[PDB]
């Protein structure tokens, strides 16, 4: 502005109050209030225009006069301190987990002050969220889908549940739906949730919760759709993270004689376990509750993991009293736990070369055990087994030349992929059965339309990232593009009901970054696929290729050019940046063609499908019908890599957003403590601008991003106006305050119930009622007769109107009482 | 059809029915403008007009659906009888004048606070003869402007 | 005419059909609706259509104001 305050970086409460004592070339220099002389550097797009009142808070983020990521953080921060978690932006709800029981908002009472009021009529809540995807799903016969984000422990699960209580108290016969999928969570948990680094307990799949409506929009039942199941996790983890909570949850809470039934042991004992992190949650009760020969090496030296929730023999037990409550019988919760314990033998087989006879490989001595525990629990035959995981069948011809089979052996490295790439896909069918298990609860034979509430892994970036985070950012920045879309079209249709007039906004795509990473034949991913290909695949080759087909692309650079200074070393063929919506992202290409391969072969893959234990054919016995479908075009797909595997199932999840009306929920997580009144600054500030909220600040600066109603106009200002005008309604309060100072048409709009301004314009309107008393006074005197006129108008055409409704009756009464031609 | 200035007229006019700002009523608020003015229709009448127009289904009607919600076949002489017919409501006593009084109780019915000096201009201005009392033509020539 | 007594030997509004009840139906034939008149009165709850006006949709305005035809004699009629 011009001496005013503004906000500046600060490292733990994201932004500080300052002032702008100098200027650099692409720095500011910011002077503290706090500190009055504590000098520090800042570039210039990180500072911003601050709010005059410090001590305001609003209901919609639009009434502040600069709306940028500085000024929202301080108000959804102010509105935290009074208990107010909810705020808008527009028609985007902002939750801020209070982690306390806040009362009354949750009433029965509230439930019905919300039912058909509108957006902006009341309060900032969920329950308004609710009602709009309801209103927007009878009127409009239209799906909707209430998009979700937060990582764990921002109260996503709490916001689902105030979902679901909501639309049937409001809109449901009865319908318990929320208590069963509450009652069913822990088994989803089980299968599905895992230990990252950066959140103990967090699902690694995109779930869907919808509730599913008839024809006369009522409540007749439940889905769970899942998309997007994380498969690498399955085989290999890093250290500090975890596989699947089952594993661990059943390694710690089984009995004796289950324990010897399955040979489970310790986790540092099994592959697929013992690369990752091997401690199990406990408290100093629950470890007295584990033998000791669960326990890892690792669990007797560091002991082990905290966690205000998670405990894994607690968690064994929850999850056995779930099987119970949901509908599961006592064979059918061994036999999940039989695929389990076969899954992770499997990964114990190893392998080693052979005697130079097209030298393939050959099972290990010590491995025997391995093969013998993994073959009765996955119902295979032992010496079929040892076959199939080292030896491929392919034919001699692949054109319409007859041929004949042949058995080629398979290389060490081959063979351990064929051998993962069976793990991963009898998890998924697992997964897939558990989940369906889950809908068995609340069936329904028919449904026109639904209202869905969506959670998936949200953005994210650490010092090192991979193939796991490239393909994680490839999914959100899809999801960006719907996201910022949607508000685009939430905007356009904004500004044509009020009667703005053509107004254009300006609005940077990013389709030209997802054109990177999938676009067909040139981008990231199907250059992954081409180096699948070569005799020699390397994955500096693969980074090359990828440099060379982008040249001078806006969204690739090279690691050199990164902002930090701990990719100053890394090679032009060992990485590449992707410009994200949320920001620069360094990629090591180190591995990226190895975790783009899960391929298993189809001798292998008709090995397990003709499993001898029926309940093992029962997770590929959809597959039995559906092979019967596909089969020969299933074996097509057996090619695929887990790149387009990755990009086909996401193009599932976004054509199902497509077709419905979307909402969207920020759940906002302010500590990591998990505890009540602490709102750490950074912490909100980062999950604003990886949830994409930030993104779409930019986005509306290109509108009308500051608005204001005219009863909120009318309380700002009246005191500055004569007594005369401080008399008036609202809405010609601030007619005759617009036609009074004469305002630029093209920054200002007087709307059909709000005023609108371009970006820095309620600022400036904000300074002509404060600047100059004597100026707008005079300019006040100058329009009394416009007034006047203005207000007998209002009167006389209201009069002209109660007369021509009164016509309306008797015209309309005339037809229906010359109806006569049909009584007698 | 209307006219583009015949529009500008009845939108503040709606504002009268739409007191809260929202942008929208039910006949709960249209209904409590027609009895303030004379007015009486019952709570039936009014349902079936509002299904007319309100192509959404759910009881809300915004402004360029309250336009068609009182348009209909006119007579010639109709729209006429309809103007003088609302100068009439203003005037109660019922001599072709609108005192400071009359015009008075007409704003506080339609829910205006105002001084009675600030009535006293208001009737000033429209007063073109200089008798303080606004007779029909004077009453049309406002409507107008 | 001939027709009109021979017809009404071997033998219009309800709400105004009390205030008759020869000379009766002198003033009923007299002030009768045409044909075109009554097209009008038809576009009367047509919210938008095609020359249709509804089946279910126009029923409720039959029932609830005016002379209401009841919803008994209604289902003898559609
Ligand atoms: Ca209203
Ligand atoms: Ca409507
Ligand atoms: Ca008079
Ligand atoms: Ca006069």
């Amino acid at each position: 502005e011009d001496g005013k305050p503004v906000w500046a970086p600060h490292p733990t409460d994201g932004f500080q109050v300052g002032n702008i004592v100098d200027i650099g070339p692409d720095s500011l220099t910011i002077e503290p209030l706090n500190q009055k002389g504590k000098t520090f550097l800042a570039l210039i797009n990180q500072v911003f225009p601050a709010e005059e009142d410090s001590k305001k808070d609003v209901e919609d983020n639009c009434s502040l006069m600069y709306l940028n990521e500085a000024t929202l953080l301080h108000n959804i921060k102010v509105r935290y301190s009074k208990d107010r978690i909810y705020t808008y932006v527009a028609n985007i709800l902002i939750a801020v987990n209070p982690y306390f029981d806040i009362p009354k908002i949750y009433s029965s009472e509230t439930i019905k002050s919300y039912q058909g009021k509108s957006l902006g009529t009341m309060p900032p809540h969920v329950f308004a969220i609710a009602d709009k995807a309801f209103r927007d799903m009878k009127v409009l016969k239209l799906s909707q889908s209430i998009i979700v984000s937060g990582e764990s422990g921002a109260g996503k699960t709490e916001n689902t549940k105030f979902v679901l209580r909501y639309l049937t108290e409001s809109y449901g016969t009865g319908q318990d739906i929320d208590d069963r999928i509450v009652e069913a969570n822990p088994l989803l948990e089980a299968f599905g949730n895992a230990k990252t680094v950066r959140n103990n307990n967090s699902s690694r799949f995109g779930k869907f919760v919808e509730i599913h409506f008839n024809e006369k929009s009522s409540v007749v039942g439940g889905f769970v759709s899942h998309y997007l199941l994380e498969k690498s996790r399955i085989c290999v983890q890093g250290k500090e993270e975890r596989n699947y909570h089952i594993f661990y949850r059943l390694c710690a809470g089984a009995s004796e004689d289950i324990r010897e039934r399955l040979h489970l042991s310790s986790p540092d004992n099994f592959r697929y376990l013992n690369r990752g992190c091997t401690r199990y949650f406990a408290n100093k009760e629950t470890d007295k509750q584990i033998l000791q020969n669960r326990k890892s090496p690792e669990y007797l030296k560091a002991g082990s993991l905290k966690d205000p929730l998670l405990d894994d023999h607690g968690d064994f037990i929850r999850m056995c009293t779930a099987m119970k409550k949901i509908g599961l019988d006592d064979e059918e919760k061994l036999d999940l736990f039989r695929v389990v314990a076969g899954v992770l033998h499997l990964g114990n087989i190893d392998f080693e070369e052979a005697g130079s006879t097209s030298g393939g490989c050959n099972l290990k001595n010590k491995s025997t055990q391995a093969l013998e525990y993994c073959a009765e629990l996955l119902g295979l035959d032992q010496d079929d087994l040892r076959v199939s995981l080292t030896t491929r069948v392919m034919l001699t011809t692949a054109g319409g030349a007859k041929g004949t089979v042949i058995k080629v052996p398979l290389k060490v490295e081959q063979a351990n992929n064929a051998r993962d790439a069976l793990a991963k896909t009898v998890y998924s069918h697992l997964f897939d059965h558990v989940v369906n298990r889950v809908n068995q609860c609340f069936p329904f034979e028919t449904s026109s339309y639904f209202i869905g509430v969506l959670d998936i892994a949200g953005f994210e970036y650490f010092e090192h990232n991979s193939f796991e985070q490239f393909c994680i950012n490839y999914c959100n920045e899809k999801l960006q593009q719907f996201f910022n879309e949607r508000i685009l079209k939430e905007e356009q249709e904004l500004y044509q009901k009020e009667g703005l007039g053509v107004n254009e906004v300006h609005y940077v795509d990013n389709q030209d970054c997802i054109d990177l990473i999938e676009a067909r034949l040139v981008g990231i991913l199907d250059i992954l696929d081409e180096e699948n290909r070569l005799p020699q695949p390397s994955d500096q080759h693969f980074t090359s290729a990828v440099h060379q087909k982008h040249k001078d692309h806006f969204r690739l650079s090279i690691p050199r050019k990164s902002k930090l200074a701990i990719h100053r070393n890394i090679r032009d063929d060992e990485g590449f940046i992707i410009r994200h919506f949320a920001g620069a992202v360094c990629y090591e290409t180190t591995q990226f063609v190895e975790k783009n391969n899960d391929a298993l072969h189809m001798s292998l893959e008709s090995l397990i499908c003709e499993s001898r234990d029926k309940f093992i054919r029962e997770l590929f016995e959809s597959s039995t019908n559906n092979n019967k479908d596909t089969k020969q075009k299933a074996g097509k797909l057996s090619f695929i890599s887990v790149g387009n595997k990755f990009k086909t199932q996401l193009n599932l999840l976004l054509d199902k957003l497509r077709s419905t009306g979307a909402s969207f929920i920020r759940c906002i997580k302010p500590n990591l403590k998990m505890t009540s009144h602490h709102f750490e600054g950074a912490q909100i500030l980062s999950q604003l601008q990886c949830s994409g909220m930030v993104s779409v600040l930019d986005l509306m600066q290109g509108g009308f991003p500051s608005r204001a109603s005219f009863h909120e106009l009318y309380n700002m200002y009246k005191k500055y106006m004569p007594d005369k005008l401080a008399r008036l309604d609202p809405r010609l309060f601030c007619k005759a305050l617009f036609k009074a100072l004469g305002l630029n048409e093209i920054d200002y709009k007087f709307g059909l119930t709000k005023v609108f301004f371009r970006p820095g314009k309620f600022a400036e309107f904000d300074q002509i009622m404060k600047s100059d008393p004597d100026h707008l006074a005079e300019l006040v005197k100058r329009v009394n007769h416009w007034l006047i006129c203005s207000r007998w108008k209002k009167v006389q055409w209201c009069s002209l109107s109660v007369i021509k409704l009164k016509n309306k009756i008797k015209y309309r009464a005339e037809a229906c009482i010359k109806m006569q031609k049909t009584i007698r | 059809q209307l006219t583009e200035e015949q529009i500008a007229e009845f939108k503040e006019a709606f504002s009268l029915f739409d007191k809260d700002g929202d942008g929208t009523i039910t006949t709960k608020e249209l209904g409590t403008v027609m009895r303030s003015l004379g007015q009486n229709p019952t709570e039936a009448e009014l349902q079936d007009m509002i299904n007319e127009v309100d192509a959404d289904g759910n009881g809300t009607i915004d402004f360029p659906e309250f336009l068609t919600m009182m348009a209909r076949k006119m007579k010639d002489t109709d729209s006429e009888e309809e103007i003088r017919e609302a100068f009439r409501v203003f005037d109660k006593d019922g001599n072709g004048y609108i005192s400071a009084a009359e015009l008075r109780h007409v704003m506080t019915n339609l829910g205006e606070k105002l001084t009675d000096e600030e009535v006293d201009e208001m009737i000033r201005e429209a007063d073109i003869d200089g008798d303080g009392q606004v007779n029909y033509e004077e009453f049309v020539q406002m409507m107008t402007a």
